[PDB]
């Protein structure tokens, strides 16, 4: 028995930061800046995928 | 006789109005 | 014989109308 | 022979239905 | 020969029949 | 040669279909 | 030569059967 | 030169499929 | 000159290609 | 002059082409 | 005169892209 | 006359285009 | 007499604007 694990995606982490220190700010503030217009996510924004 | 300026034009239009016609249908679709 | 100044403004207008027709199915589509 | 004055209003008036139809296929729509 | 009285009428009643398809086709539409 | 009375009622016949049809397009829409 | 008694009923047959395509897009809409 | 048994039967059955459409058009519809 | 029984039994093909497409409009619709 | 069986096998292709296109509109419907 | 290699062809290639367009119509309907 | 090197690359074209719309027709279903 | 260098443009045109109907027709479809 291990607790409940949160499956994560990191494809809103912004531009520059790296996910050590973006989560290490979280844990801090309780908020996470995300960025919903990465070049990761032209796909969907766009109606070219899911 | 001749004198081709106005058929010319005329026929030029009618490519025109059915190219207009072909660039209308063009759809850029947006479904994954 | 000859004179043209009926049988162009019928062609210019039939023209337009064919052209007026083109630019009714111009849509800028509105999904993502 | 000649004379054009019923020729003319007719043609006239099958450009005006021609133009009538181009006209009734306009739409502003209203997605945003 | 000539007498043009049935083919006016006829001519007539087909740019009638022309007219009344193409009023047919408006459309004042009722979304936003 | 000449008579006309069954290329008259043909033709009458042929414009009242014709304008059967255009009075079969005819809607009174109800949306708003 | 003339006899027209089939050119009368192939004809009459065929305004006929263009009168019941046009009788058949005749709908008493039910919407309000 | 003439006989028409084979072109009436021709002209019959064109008119047959041609009423065949039309009744194939038809509906009885069944909103209030 | 003449020989019809190629002509026959195209235009009886044609006929019965006509008469195929007419009985496949046909619905016994489900709605009431 | 005359030779037909080039004739005949591109009237063949076309009246199967057509009888192709006749069957392709057949729909065993699948509402009660 | 006469040569027919490319009268062949270009009829052969026509009823193939009629008949390209036939089976483009085929559906296995999958409603049960 | 006779030259035919543009009849023959206007009808290789016009049968390419019209093969084109053929094979735009064609889908790969995918419902059950 | 002959000169073709507007009878070639307009023939290039209208098979140009014939090839883009026919490609405004192709999807890739989404649907799994």
């Amino acid at each position: 028995n291990w607790g409940s694990i949160l499956e994560l995606d990191l494809s809103k982490v912004p531009k520059g930061w790296d996910v050590g220190k973006w989560m290490y700010y979280a844990r801090v503030n309780h908020i996470a800046v995300i960025d919903s217009f990465k070049e990761g996510t032209i796909g969907a924004s766009t109606g070219k995928l899911a | 006789f001749g004198s081709g300026a106005i058929g010319y034009e005329f026929d030029n239009r009618y490519l025109n109005n059915q190219e207009m016609s072909a660039v209308a249908k063009q759809r850029l679709t947006s479904l994954p």
